[PDB]
RNA sequence: AGGAGAGCGUCUGUUGUACAUCAACACUAGAUACUGCUAAUACCACUGUGGAGGUAUAGUAUAUAAUCCCUGCCCGGUGCAGUAACAUGUAAACGGCGGCUGUUGACGGUCCAAAGGUAGGAAAAUCCUUGUCGGGUAAUUAUCGUCGUGCGUGAAAGUUGGUCCGACUCUUCACAUGUCGUUUAUCUAAAACUUUUUGAAAUAGAAUUAUCUUUGAAUAUGAGGAUCGAGAUGGCCCGACGGUUCCCUGAGCACCUUUACAUCCCUUAAAUCAUAA
RNA sequence: UCCUAUUUCCUAGUACCAUUAGUGAACUCAUUUGGUCUGAUCCUAAGUACGCAGUGAGCUAAAUAGAUACAAGGAACUUGACAAGCAUUAC
RNA sequence: AAAGGAAAGGUUAACCGCUAUUUAAACACAAAAAA
RNA sequence: AGGUAUGCAGUAAAA
RNA sequence: UGGUUCGAAAAAAAAAUAAAAAAAAAGA
RNA sequence: CCUUUUAAUUGAUUAUGCUGACUUUAGUCCCGAUAAACUACAGUUCUGCUUAAACUGAGGAGUCAAGUAGGUACAAACCGUACAAGGAUUAAUU
RNA sequence: UGGGAGCGAAGAUAAUCUAAUAUGUAGCUCCGUUCAUGGAAAUCAAAAGAGCUUUCACUGAUUGUAUUUAUGAAACGUGAAAAAAAAAAAA
RNA sequence: UAGAUUUAUAUAAACGGCAAAAAAAAAAAAAAA
RNA sequence: UGUAACGGUACAAGCUGUAAACAAAGG
């Protein structure tokens, strides 16, 4: 009998480092998630309000996003939509989402009435196209995307591995002697153009040697980390929101399809 | 029961990762104590409802309500302005205990309503003979925290504490002396009397936990006498073990101020004490996060547009510098906001003057920006650039920081409102400039 | 005695059996203090 | 596993323990 | 026996028991356990020692040997 | 077992209601009007009225049979282990049972409140969860969609996750022809289609049913195992006669509800285990023969070398176990019309 | 144990040829003690080796007697 | 024996919960038998009679029956 | 623990801790029987619990077991089912499956019976001093194959087989070989002898306790006769029926069986109120 | 005036009880040197930049337990290839 | 496939609960009712 | 995949 | 760093122990 | 003394008797795995096995037992020894 | 508590065995012992009589029950001990 | 009987339904002590 | 009532309760 716990855990774990490495694999790559992609979207509804509303108000979209097939959903934020969409486009999107919600609420509760069906059909098709433009076949996790873009390849990761800065300009008291590859993802479900993905070095990478032991040989976004993953011209802000049937990646720009874009 | 082998492996790995997560989580909790203290011997035994109609409140009820709201962080503007109105109506009928609790609530909540303090102070002065230690301490403490300066009344409170020395609590006396020093209200005779009494209070009545509160660099520099300075600096070496980063920081600042402005006292110290403070100068004293204010950021933006390299909000020695230029490191700037002066006046605080003098004597060429003048520029950038250039083209400021012109509460309120409007406009037109707004959808 | 039986047994002093015997240091016919 | 599983009081409904907030 | 108070072991103590055994020695309580493993202390419950000003006190632990003679004579003068 | 909800909640001989109503309207009169409207809508939608027979089941099954990107990229799984089919192609869900509709199973391990073994040959087995399946189909006149089919470790049949039109989730027994996307309803006006639940008095003769209530509103109790089904033989005003999977003909009150179709997973009996370990996982323990023991341990035990039974077969407790009837003679037959005979006689006659 | 409740006396009823002396461990411990004393200017080993009534100041001995 | 040898265990939790003071109280045994380290009902004589030369002002006989404030 | 084979169990498993690791038990599967749900069965406070929060593709009971081909005849007996009772059914229900004679006898006679043991193994874990013939050997009470000669066995209380398996019982070939004719050399020791340290045990009626030959409660250190110089130490076990943990019997005990007897519990058969209609 | 917000937040001295933080079955047990040796793991090791541990003295008898090496023969042994033997040998 | 965690706590949401409630500690700081 | 630092009640969701 | 404490969850009570002494007028 | 009586449960070479003491076997069996030196002018014996770092922002990756098993004079004594803020900021004093 | 109440065995005798004896005993639970148990006749007896209840001796190991073993302070009665009936319609 | 007199010995029974925790909503719920 | 645990006392099979062997002379 004992009540020791925490740092005095009486469980005799193995110390074998190879077994612990296998445990790492099982605990991270092969971990099981109960929730679904829409569960994650709802959890982040306050930051992704517009897309949450569209998913819940456009018929068929929820059914498509709740299917077993492993999927990857690139979720834009309301901030991203506001920043990148023109004011008129944002107003139109808000008005149409509100219209669908209002028709749904009417269901809960001449030619003018006939036109309502046509408008509903048009709005549903357009918003379904928009929302499904972010759904991609397969489960593409963040590290897989980075390794596909080439980060981690010793032959290609140059310009991302040895970033340095003019140190004396930022940590002068320590430098008195100085004081003197585009990967392609399958097309969205509603389009045929495959999605380009690339990687870049963040502004924070250059400062690593100032505060870390290094073994080197002979505007800018504020998102954290050393590497930035760009998908279709949009930056991933929060990745690996894993689910049971896919993964959600948060992005800072909406991937509007060419059909919905205005040519002039 | 049994599990399928895949399930066994997955759950075992989850357990291992949970253990490692716990171990990693507890790594930085050096100063996490499972045993914790909570102060509750100031809570009154009577019950009150804070939202009750003020017209039914008396002094005893309103004071308790104010203190309870301050404790519970119920910072509602309507509620506290009703409190102010009712308290001003009841000014004639408050005891020193009730006035002390009211001042505690106002100061603790940092409710910067100058009119209430101004209207309550005359009754405090009149009733001073009946005041007790806690009430005197609380009045001084709240005034110091909110920057409501009344030197005559503060001096009267200190004199009352001296007269009631045999009844004053040591902590209350220490706080009163610190507040007097910070408000600059003691002429030399009162300063000498306070130092003489504080010496005996600390030597006879205060253990380490009470004494460490006496270590304040402003008081050491401007108020304490030489024997008191020597005693304080010697005693800190003995009482360091029980101190916290704030106490260490104030001790270090006191030592630097004595060294820079009182070399005779520094030399009158002993070699062991001097060694203690030299070794203290080598330690990493935990600071707390500081960031440029909106006014600081506006000044930095104007300076950068002018074309002067600079750095912001950094620590040199035992001081924090607002702006430190890079090309000529000795040139530095300070952006002075409403809280750097006393309410309704352009008179600098004692801490600000002490820091200015110490940095100037250590070599810094200081220049200063006043929000009262900056706000009159508006949102214009050319005007701000010209302002900063003209300031640069002029000599640095003397080692002694002189106060600005006279002002009034009316002008202070007007300038605060103008600063609010300018902040709003600048933030709006910053974020709008950031937003691209280039995607046009043919959805219609 | 194990938990299941302990959960159903009662303490010795919950009855009067303790006072119905005369066992003592001197024998089996204890004369109580105060007779 | 549960020594008191069969008792009349095992997993009894109600009680002051679980009815703290009930008026 | 091999466990218990026999062979001079006496009553059980946390020193001799496994971790989890709870047994103090008679100290007063000074606070409350929280719901998350903490303990909030209340200094109002600290006993207050009442000590008089011992400075300038002519009394001492013992009494001089002559006091017996002095008091005995002073009482005999009354009794006689 | 009784380790779940207490007796006060589980035991009720006479159920006073058969419709679990969840009205939305503010008043009782408007609730009644809405219920009538819903019943009329179900009646309007109902079109199929012919019996659902074995042959129609076969035709539907034949019709159903006639009618690389999707993976975790960069995820090299186990060296040898792999699921039999990916989630988007497996017949069953491949996921986890809903937590809100299930609880941990209390494993009694064949021991009663006395702690002694009463049910022999029981083992721990794999950990299991009890899931709350709606045997009542209490919600009437509301359509629901079958979203997925699920495995159940305590039950020989498959379960189906039903999402009612208002968002309520429940688990029901799945029929042999139940597929994701199916629409189901419980009502007296419902069409005769598999999965629908109707009173036995509204189901035409020759129809195949399952999950039959012994008492109205008390939840189906008869015909539950995978592949089992019962046939409607005759109907009168108050009683309906059913032929059961055991070849027993029994009458049921016309107000007892039932579901149309055969119980899913008719291939359960075709499973081959291959080794003792599969039964060990399933929760079995070795069965020692009576004649392998000593005479003190079984009536068949004893005797140098191997021997025969030396008497007509009896159990551990001295009861004939080959042809000896055990139903209480005085217990009335009640609604039982005719009870089956021995399988040898059935197959020889 | 010190209370003599164990059964360790049972083996001591039989002869053994010898016993390990643990001299490596004991000498490490002794030299640790000697270093602790010596850093303060004490010759513990010399004190332990002194004859009864013998006085030797500093690091002196028979060799000092010989050469003086 | 088979493999590693296992004998009677020394378990403080088990011993104290099964054979301690309260467990012995709950047992059904002869409680008139003297137990050195446990409950028993072999009652003692109490404080003996005072010798004729002792001080009655200091002789004591009762503790609980006369317990005042 | 290799190559080539046989027997028993299919197999991986369980297994008597401390004389039995096996051919014994279990096992995947094929069957039979009971059970309509407050199910049967089990526990035996019984309006309770496990069964099972399961519902005849389920649960319980009893055999036989995994793969292939097969699984003959008998309901006379016993049990069970069936019916008011019969009739009748049920053997993968418990069980059983001939004798004396004529023509080596296809084919007859006669008695008996419910049926008269079928197919297939077969000198066998059954029979037995080493059955006939063949391979291996110089020599084959062994082993394999074969005959069906002798004794016989025998069909889900299962018959005959294919492959693989076993700390199982056996046959054979090969290998370097101290297993052997038959032993020797060197070295070490939880081996022995001396010494230092230090110290038991089983046993003991008493002993100053010889060999031959005899006698004797019948195989004597002690009794008759004859003969004979003895103590310790090292070794060896001829004797001292050497010392200490198998067989019969009692007006003794314990456990097991049931067409031994008696009693009790249960299930039937009933009875009795609740109980009025 | 192009950072996704330019958002005040260090450690209130701290109830009671446990701990010898290392080698090591360190437990039950007792012919109990606590600690060496007898097995995996735990430090990118020329065994981890000198670590942990090391118990009276003698002495050619045989017998025994082992280790090594056996000429030529090669199972002739034995109930039985039990036990042994091979699985090293120019480089 | 043999079909596997959800009590208390933290996070987010919601919230007309309460000194059973963050020092009578401190730092920082263009900052805020009504009119 | 027990509970982490103003603390008692209290609903939902979930790497 | 653990126990304690909330949960698991337990009168399934470790004799000489406690957030555990008659339980708010507490005199701030 | 003698006399009379005594219910003393009154006589022991023996119950593989009971509780003990003391002989014989006998000065016999029993002695666990590797050991040396510490010096008449410098030093580094040999062997078995290898987690022996003890701050580098991290309580140094556990549980359990010793009812205190590595403190201390060639001690089976006396005395002493588990500090969660690690107290020596003792770069002091001299 | 060999007193009183409830439930209630076997070893032993019967030379096995059954009844009966052991025994209404042991264990278990409950009263708590003269300030108690009990009790002032719808009693017992003979055609005469006794006079609540209780203890002792005799009648007597009788008449009985058990029918191989044993059990049996029987009833009436006789000689003694103790002696009691009932304060009390209110005030 | 001058004062003082720690802790354990699970006690609202100086008392009344039984029944866990010296006494627990009705019912389920069961008894030779 | 009885007993015990710790503590004090000659570190105790005695005595004793933090007032732990003694107050007897108080407006």
């Amino acid at each position: 009998w004992t009540r020791a716990s925490g740092m005095r855990n009486p469980v005799k774990w193995t110390r074998d480092w190879e077994v612990l490495n296998r445990k790492v694999y099982f605990a991270f790559d092969e971990r099981e998630i109960r929730r679904s992609m829409l569960d994650a979207v709802s959890a982040h509804r306050k930051t992704a309000s517009l897309f949450h509303r569209m998913i819940n108000a456009v018929p068929g979209v929820a059914h498509a996003m709740s299917l077993p097939g492993p999927h990857t959903f690139f979720l834009p934020s309301d901030k991203a939509c506001r920043d990148h969409l023109s004011p008129d486009s944002l107003h139109a999107l808000t008005e149409r989402v509100a219209f669908l919600e209002e028709q749904q609420r009417q269901r809960v509760g001449g030619g003018t009435a006939a036109a309502i069906a046509d408008r509903v059909a048009k709005t549903t098709e357009q918003l379904r196209t928009f929302v499904l433009a972010h759904l991609i076949p397969g489960e593409w996790r963040m590290k897989t995307l980075l390794l596909a873009c080439g980060a981690g390849d010793p032959r290609r990761n140059g310009s991302l591995r040895y970033q340095d800065t003019d140190r004396e300009l930022f940590a002068p008291v320590m430098y008195a002697s100085r004081l003197g590859s585009v990967f392609l993802l399958p097309p969205p479900q509603s389009t045929d153009e495959p999605l380009p993905v690339w990687v870049q070095a963040s502004r924070y990478a250059a400062f690593l040697p100032i505060t870390t032991s290094t073994n080197f040989p002979r505007r800018r976004s504020t998102v954290g980390g050393a590497l930035h993953l760009w998908v279709g011209g949009a930056l991933v802000t929060k990745g690996d929101l894993r689910a049971h049937n896919g993964v959600v990646h948060m992005i800072d720009k909406p991937l509007i399809p060419v059909q919905l874009l205005a040519s002039p | 029961g049994i599990l399928r082998p895949r399930e066994r492996l997955l759950l075992n790995a989850l357990k291992k990762e949970a253990d490692i997560r716990y171990r990693g989580r507890r790594m930085h909790k050096r100063f996490r104590s499972w045993a914790q203290q909570r102060v509750r011997h100031y809570w009154l035994p009577q019950k009150v409802c804070v939202t009750s109609d003020p017209q039914l409140m008396d002094g005893s009820y309103i004071a308790a309500c104010v203190q309870k709201a301050a404790t519970l962080r119920k910072h509602d503007l309507q509620l506290w302005h009703g409190f102010s109105k009712r308290i001003l109506e009841l000014a004639d009928s408050l005891t020193p205990q009730q006035m002390g609790y009211i001042f505690y609530g106002y100061g603790k909540s940092l409710f910067r309503h100058e009119e209430l303090y101004r209207g309550l102070l005359p009754f405090v002065a009149e009733a001073l003979p009946e005041f007790h230690s806690h009430a005197l301490m609380t009045v001084a403490w709240a005034l110091e925290r909110v920057r409501v300066n009344d030197r005559a009344v503060v001096a009267q409170i200190a004199e009352e504490a001296l007269a009631k020395k045999d009844l004053m609590r040591p902590a209350d006396f220490i706080k009163i002396v610190n507040c007097v020093a910070r408000m600059g209200a003691a002429p030399p005779s009162l300063a000498a009397a306070l130092s003489a009494e504080l010496m005996r209070v600390l030597d006879e009545k205060c253990n380490a936990l009470l004494f460490r509160g006496a270590v304040d660099h402003v008081a050491v520099a401007t108020l304490y006498s030489d024997p008191l300075r020597l005693y304080l600096l010697e005693r800190f070496t003995k009482t360091a073990i029980c101190c916290r980063p704030m106490h260490y920081q104030k001790a270090f600042q006191s030592a630097v101020a004595i060294r820079v402005l009182h070399p005779p006292v520094w030399q009158q110290l002993s070699k062991a004490v001097r060694n203690f403070y030299i070794r203290l100068s080598l330690r990493r004293i935990p600071q707390r996060a500081r960031r440029p204010s909106p006014l600081h950021w506006d000044v930095s933006n104007a300076l950068a547009k002018l074309g002067v390299f600079h750095r912001n909000t950094f620590q040199w020695g035992c001081f924090w510098i607002d702006i430190g230029e890079i090309d000529d490191r000795r040139q530095c700037w300070f952006v002075d906001g409403p809280s750097d002066f006393y309410s309704s006046t352009n008179e600098y605080t004692e801490a600000n003057k002490l820091q200015h003098r110490i940095l100037s004597e250590l070599g810094w060429n200081i220049r200063r920006v006043r929000w009262n003048d900056w706000v009159q520029l508006g949102t214009d950038m050319d005007a701000k650039v010209e302002y900063l250039r003209k300031l640069r083209e002029r000599p640095p400021w003397p080692a002694i920081l002189t106060d600005g012109p006279s002002s009034s509460r009316q002008e202070m309120v007007a300038n605060l409102r103008s600063a609010r409007d300018v902040q709003r406009a600048l933030k709006e037109r910053r974020e709008k400039n950031r937003q691209p707004h280039s995607l046009v959808m043919n959805l219609g | 005695i194990r938990p299941r039986k302990k959960g159903m047994r009662l303490d010795r002093r919950r009855s009067k059996k303790q006072y119905k015997h005369g066992r003592h240091v001197g024998g089996w016919n204890y004369r109580w203090l105060g007779s | 596993v549960r020594p008191n599983q069969g008792r009349n009081d095992y997993n009894q409904v109600g009680g002051k323990k679980r009815g703290q907030g009930v008026q | 026996a091999k466990v218990g108070p026999s062979k001079g072991r006496g009553p059980l103590l946390a020193k001799f028991a496994p971790v989890g055994f709870k047994k103090g020695f008679g100290a007063i309580g000074l606070g409350r356990h929280t719901k998350k493993g903490f303990f909030i202390i209340n200094t109002m419950l600290v006993p207050m020692f009442k000590v008089p000003d011992l400075s300038n006190c002519k009394l001492k632990c013992y009494v001089a040997p002559d006091t017996y003679r002095i008091v005995q004579q002073s009482f005999n003068k009354r009794e006689l | 077992s009784s380790s779940y909800l207490p007796r006060a909640a589980t035991h009720r001989n006479r159920v006073a209601f058969q419709l679990f109503a969840t009205p939305r309207e503010p008043t009782a009169s408007k609730a009644a009007a809405a219920a009538r409207a819903a019943a009329e809508a179900v009646a309007r939608s109902s079109t199929v009225s012919a019996p659902f027979t074995v042959q129609k089941q076969q035709r539907l099954l034949a019709l159903l049979a006639a009618s690389d990107l999707f993976r975790v990229h960069g995820l090299p799984g186990f060296s040898g282990f792999r699921p039999s089919s990916p989630p988007h192609l497996s017949k069953l869900f491949r996921g986890r049972v809903s937590r809100h509709l299930s609880c941990r199973r209390v494993n009694h391990l064949g021991r009663n409140n006395s702690g002694r073994i009463t049910v022999r040959f029981r083992g721990a087995g794999h950990f299991r969860r009890l899931r709350f399946v709606d045997y009542k189909r209490g919600r009437k006149d509301i359509f629901g969609t079958v979203l997925r089919l699920e495995y159940d470790p305590n039950r020989s049949a498959h379960l189906a996750l039903l999402q009612y039109d208002d968002g309520v989730l429940s688990y029901i027994l799945a029929t042999e022809v139940t597929r994701p996307g199916d629409r189901v309803v419980a009502s007296k006006h419902a069409s005769i289609a598999p999965g629908n639940c109707l009173p036995l008095g509204n189901i035409p003769v020759s129809t195949i049913v399952h999950n039959v209530e012994l008492r109205p509103g008390a939840g189906g109790q008869i015909v539950r195992a995978g592949g089992c089904y019962a046939t409607v033989v005759a109907k009168d005003r108050h009683f309906v006669t059913l032929k059961l999977s055991s070849t027993e003909v029994r009458r049921f009150p016309a107000d007892c509800w039932a579901t149309v179709g055969q119980v899913s997973n008719a291939a359960h009996a075709e499973r081959i285990r291959g080794k003792a370990g599969v039964s060990y996982w399933m929760g079995e323990r070795p069965r020692t023969r009576g004649k392998a023991m000593n005479p003190v341990d079984h009536p068949h035990g004893g005797g140098t070398g191997k021997k025969g039974l030396k008497r007509p077969p009896v159990s551990k407790w001295g009861i004939l176990c080959k042809g000896y009837k055990t139903r209480a003679k005085k217990k009335p037959l009640g609604l039982i019309v005719r009870r089956k005979k021995a399988n040898k006689l059935i197959k020889k006659f | 144990n010190k209370v003599r409740t164990d059964k360790k006396e049972r083996k001591r009823a039989f002869p053994q040829r010898g016993f390990w002396k643990k001299q490596n461990f004991l000498q490490v411990k002794n030299n640790t003690v000697r270093l602790a004393f010596a850093v303060q200017g004490v010759d513990l080993l010399k004190l332990k080796r002194l004859r009864w009534g013998e006085v030797r100041k500093g690091n002196t001995g028979w060799w000092t007697d010989d050469y003086r | 024996w088979k493999g590693n040898w296992k004998g009677p265990q020394r378990n403080k939790w088990k011993w104290y919960h099964r054979h301690g003071y309260w467990a012995t109280r709950k047992k059904l045994i002869d409680f008139t038998k003297y137990r050195r380290y446990g409950y028993h009902e072999r009652r003692g004589l109490g404080k003996p009679r005072m010798q004729f030369w002792e001080d009655p002002s200091h002789h004591k006989r009762l503790k609980k029956s006369i317990r005042f404030w």
